[PDB]
């Protein structure tokens, strides 16, 4: 990027590993993830934090 | 910048807690620590010696219970840190502490030293980003969603009446009484030795407390109700033993309105309550007639509000319609109200950063008190 | 197990049960309105 004089490179956005894996598996299923794809993990303020 | 805060509804007897925007406090456990009476030389049994909750209630036998907090004024502040560390338990949080906003509770008519030492804990031992606690009655009002109201809490041995007009209390018309179920059970213990029974142990006394909460109500005309004969439907102990009743089922809870009979220059919740009401506006009492906020779990009695209605007729005004709000989640009302407040973008103005504590601390406590 | 251990000494509850037992047996309504007129 510096040789290309981009002045700043597009830094990687840190995405959760299990989220990416679930999205990948859902794509293999031919459909985007559902509402409670994580089930009761929604009620985990630790994971939410 | 912050995280999800946690409302810690500190009941005088049982503390409760839970994250923001929720409906039910995540944790509900009491306020006391037990330590074993007997020791062992045997190798292979338990450890710890400091337990709170099912561990303590589990093996009540050696763990000698001791309530650290008295009317908010706790004396085992270090042990409160340990208690909050227990709030950070594996079964409890597994979260961090110096990176999250929080919310505890605060009753009025207290020395500032408590708040001072509290800030010392959460901002010396901890490095909590931002935290601000206020008056509990407003949280109850948040649960109501009603501008004016007469909140009356009911702790274990703590009670206070507060009138609030659209989010504005009456500092010159707010009263407090230093008792609830605590001395009621102690007075029941008095009744026990009155008919020869001692339950001197701490756990034993809490069992007595559970018995009180399990079978007690309110009478109509105390001296006239005394004329009858209590048949005393004997309950039977977990130990399997006869449990008589006496007037205790109705007489013992009315000790609140007889402090002179217990030895205290006081008058009565409703009495001093209506007196502060008389100290209020000539017009706002009309609003408060329907705005009667009941709170605190010590209030669980048959005809509780009904006998309170009788008290209203005792302190009758000049013929004006009155109405009482008696919900079922009175203890939870404050927790949920904090959760409402915790679910607000207005805490930006309602908070105090830790940097503010670093700058002033005590001065931030005094100045930015509310 | 301790079977040959039991063959050595005689203190074993032989032909007797090791367990004895005492057998089995079979809200807060709101709106307390003091309608004063
Ligand atoms: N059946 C019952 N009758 C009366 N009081 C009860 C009953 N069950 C629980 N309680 C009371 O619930 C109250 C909760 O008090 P606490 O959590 O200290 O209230 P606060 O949040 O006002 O401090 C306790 O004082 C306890 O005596």
């Amino acid at each position: 990027h510096l040789q290309q004089n981009i002045e700043i490179p597009e830094i990687s956005l840190p995405i959760h590993p299990m989220i990416t894996n679930v999205a990948k598996q859902c794509y293999e299923r031919g459909e985007k993830p559902k509402v409670t794809d994580f089930g009761d993990k929604v009620e985990d303020p630790t994971f939410l934090n | 910048i912050a995280n999800q805060p946690v409302v810690i509804d500190n009941g005088s007897g049982v503390i409760k807690a839970g994250f923001a925007g929720d409906q039910i406090p995540k944790y509900c456990f009491p306020n006391y620590v037990g330590r074993p009476k007997h020791v062992r030389v045997m190798a292979g049994a338990l450890e710890g010696d400091i337990f709170i909750g099912p561990k303590a209630e589990e093996h009540r036998g050696l763990l000698s219970i001791r309530y650290p907090m008295e009317h908010g004024i706790v004396k085992d502040w270090n042990d409160m840190e340990r208690i909050w560390q227990y709030v950070y338990s594996k079964d409890q949080l597994q979260t961090f502490s110096e990176e999250h906003p929080v919310l505890l509770t605060e009753a009025p008519l207290n020395p500032r030293k408590n708040r001072e030492r509290a800030a010392e804990v959460f901002f010396e031992t901890f490095n909590v980003p931002a935290l601000f606690i206020s008056m509990q009655a407003v949280l109850s009002l948040y649960a109501t969603g009603r501008t004016t109201g007469v909140v009356l809490d009911s702790g274990d041995g703590v009670t206070h009446a507060v009138p609030i007009y659209e989010g504005f209390a009456m500092p010159h018309s707010i009263m407090r009484i230093d008792i609830a179920g605590r001395d009621v059970s102690r007075f029941l213990r008095l009744y026990l030795r009155k008919e020869g029974y001692d339950f001197h142990s701490s756990s034993e006394f809490e069992i007595v407390k559970a018995i009180k909460e399990r079978a007690c109500y309110l009478s109509i005309n105390p001296q006239k109700d005394e004329t009858l004969e209590t048949e005393k439907a004997q309950y039977y102990l977990p130990d399997g033993s006869t449990i008589e009743i006496g007037p205790s089922r109705f007489r013992a809870p009315e000790l609140l309105f007889r402090p002179d009979l217990i030895g205290e220059e006081s008058e009565g919740i409703h009495e001093v309550l209506v007196f502060a009401i008389q100290k209020s506006d000539m017009d706002l009492r009309r609003t408060l007639f329907s705005n009667i906020v009941l709170s605190g779990g010590s209030t669980l009695f048959k005809g509780f509000g009904d006998r309170l209605l009788s008290e209203v007729k005792k302190l009758a005004p000049k013929d004006v319609k009155i109405r009482i709000s008696a919900p079922q989640e009175r203890l939870y009302s404050t927790w949920i109200g904090g959760s409402i407040l915790a679910s607000l973008d207005t805490f930006k103005k309602m908070w105090v950063s830790k940097k503010e504590y670093e700058e002033d601390g005590a001065r931030s406590i005094h100045r930015k008190t509310f | 197990m301790a079977d040959p251990k039991y063959a050595d000494l005689p203190g074993i509850a032989r032909n007797e049960p090791d367990v004895y037992e005492t057998s089995d047996l079979p809200s807060t309504s709101v709106e307390h309105i003091i309608v004063n007129p």
